[PDB]
């Protein structure tokens, strides 16, 4: 795990690559390590059985007096 | 009714370039002062700018209030709109200044918003419980639509409303549970044949469906007036009615200022500025004009449109003279739109406007001479003429009227031009600043 402190730069990069995922060093590498050490059942197993979940994404606002607090806030940070 | 300003219909002009139309909602026949009405009317419709100040000066009897009553007119019951007279502000009761201070404040609504709450459906039994010689009652309200079947409790205010409607079985009634009134709508079953001081026999309307508790968003509209009439009191309130108002302290405005910004900020209220019309501002003295010209100087100040007739007269409570009767420290705020004396061709279309407006039908030689006696008498003269002319010829059984009723009603009434010649021949019959004589 000391040299995946070199992976650790690999993982500061995994940053980098979600922003940019064109990379191929570790992933095959562990596909040789995840074939042991690791035993995965899905979601696609189990959902079958069950029905749908939906995220509804709803945005709001700030009121006039929570605006001012939080610029006065931002005034704080100033 | 028929009143002196009831065929006008609006301002008349364009709504992309406010251009004067010479003929359109029966205000026709001027175009400078129409314009620039059109363009104070918009700068109110925008709402943004504050404190102005419109004198519409001119000779009498050239449209001045139809010029108001058109802005009027085209507001709509929306924005306020005060026709406050100069001569009002003169009480005994309360002072000369805190008069102009309610009619500044009475034109600047205020548009809240709130949530009642409505019920609907037939009333299935009443359950009241009284007390003996004073005391506490007790409800409760069995109440059904087509899915829900309610019981409801009650409380004294809501068995004294229930008790003055007389709510039997079987009524469609409405409560709105934040106001508390009841408004009975009409049965379902038919009257009974067990009781005889029942009633009348309502409207026979079915069972309401859909749910019990629905929500309603109401939008009421009230001036800064009733706002500072109900929170200067404790207990006095519908004075605001009965104008037994008498001082409201600074302390109070400046709070109620304050909530108002407020209630604007949160989205709670909104600020509608409105329009204080001041017909014949020549009357007030110059203890008014030195608190309107401070008035107007703030954020919740109207914009003041204003009349005028006098030419070069002296301002009242002083010793001098002006245009207008108007001081020039004041007439600096100010800004003047003149008004001109009419044309003939222009006098016989308001004359056939007021003459469609009163339903009275005419032949072309009365107009004319109709006409020839509005050059010479204005319209104030020849309006009264064309209702005379019509009673006239009603007297006489005709169809139209004619030369000879209009030559009737002008040998019957004076025109003021020959009135004051009857004034000037017997000056011996009449009470002057001297002594009179009999025969
Ligand atoms: N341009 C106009 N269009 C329609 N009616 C008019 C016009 N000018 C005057 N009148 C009529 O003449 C009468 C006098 O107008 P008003 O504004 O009362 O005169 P003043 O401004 O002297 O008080 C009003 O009843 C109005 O109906």
């Amino acid at each position: 795990h000391d040299e995946f402190s070199e992976w650790f730069s690999k993982d500061i990069e995994s940053h980098a690559q979600s922003n940019t995922k064109l990379n191929e060093d570790q992933l095959k590498r562990l596909h040789m390590i995840l074939k042991p050490f690791m035993l995965r059942r899905v979601k696609k197993h189990v959902q079958k059985e069950l029905g749908d979940k939906i995220e509804i994404d709803v945005f709001c606002e700030l009121s006039y007096r929570q605006r001012a607090m939080y610029q006065s806030l931002r005034n704080q940070i100033s | 009714l028929i009143a002196a300003h009831s065929h006008i219909r609006g301002l008349g002009v364009d709504a992309d370039t406010l251009e004067p139309r010479p003929s359109s909602q029966g205000l026709v026949g001027q175009e400078k002062a129409r314009k620039a009405a059109a363009v104070v009317l918009e700068m109110i419709k925008q709402g943004k700018i504050a404190g102005r100040a419109v004198l519409i000066a001119g000779p009498p009897s050239t449209g001045k209030t139809a010029i108001a009553m058109g802005m009027a007119q085209s507001l709509g019951q929306d924005v306020p709109f005060t026709t406050l007279a100069a001569s009002e502000i003169f009480s005994l009761e309360m002072s000369k200044t805190e008069a102009l201070t309610q009619a500044f404040r009475k034109s600047i609504g205020v548009r809240i918003k709130e949530e009642s709450e409505i019920m609907e459906g037939e009333v299935v039994e009443i359950q009241i419980d009284r007390s003996v010689t004073g005391g506490a009652k007790q409800g409760k309200l069995t109440i059904k639509t087509t899915d829900m079947e309610a019981i409801y409790d009650m409380g004294s205010k809501m068995i004294d409303a229930m008790t003055k409607e007389r709510v039997m079985a079987g009524d469609i009634i409405s409560i709105d549970k934040s106001s508390g009134k009841i408004t009975k709508l009409g049965r379902s079953y038919a009257r009974s044949r067990d009781y005889d001081a029942m009633g009348v026999d309502t409207k026979f309307l079915q069972c309401p469906e859909g749910e019990l508790q629905k929500r309603k968003e109401v939008v009421h509209t009230v001036s800064l007036h009733e706002i500072d009439v109900i929170n200067s009191r404790t207990q006095g309130f519908l004075a605001l009615f009965s104008g037994d108002t008498g001082e409201i302290r600074s302390e109070i405005r400046d709070q109620i200022n304050t909530k108002v910004a407020e209630w604007k900020e949160e989205g709670k209220a909104e600020i509608v500025p409105g329009v204080l019309f001041i017909d014949e501002v020549h009357m007030l003295d110059i203890e008014c004009f030195s608190y309107i010209n401070r008035a107007l100087e703030s954020d919740l100040a109207p914009i003041v449109i204003m009349a005028s007739n006098r030419g070069v007269s002296r301002i009242r409570g002083t010793d001098y003279k002006s245009p207008h009767g108007l001081p020039l420290d004041f007439l600096d705020r100010v800004v003047i739109i003149n008004t001109h004396p009419y044309t003939p061709d222009e006098l016989r279309q308001i004359l056939s406007i007021r003459a469609q407006e009163e339903e009275v039908d005419l032949t072309p030689d009365a107009l004319a001479l109709l006409t020839k006696i509005g050059q010479e008498a204005g319209l104030r003269y020849a309006s009264n003429l064309i209702t005379t002319s019509q009673l006239i010829a009603a007297k006489r059984r005709a169809k139209q009227v004619g030369v000879e009723d209009v030559q009737r009603s002008f040998k019957l009434f004076y025109d003021p031009a020959r009135s004051v010649r009857f004034v000037q021949e017997s000056e011996k019959r009449l009470i002057g600043n001297d002594g009179v004589v009999d025969f």
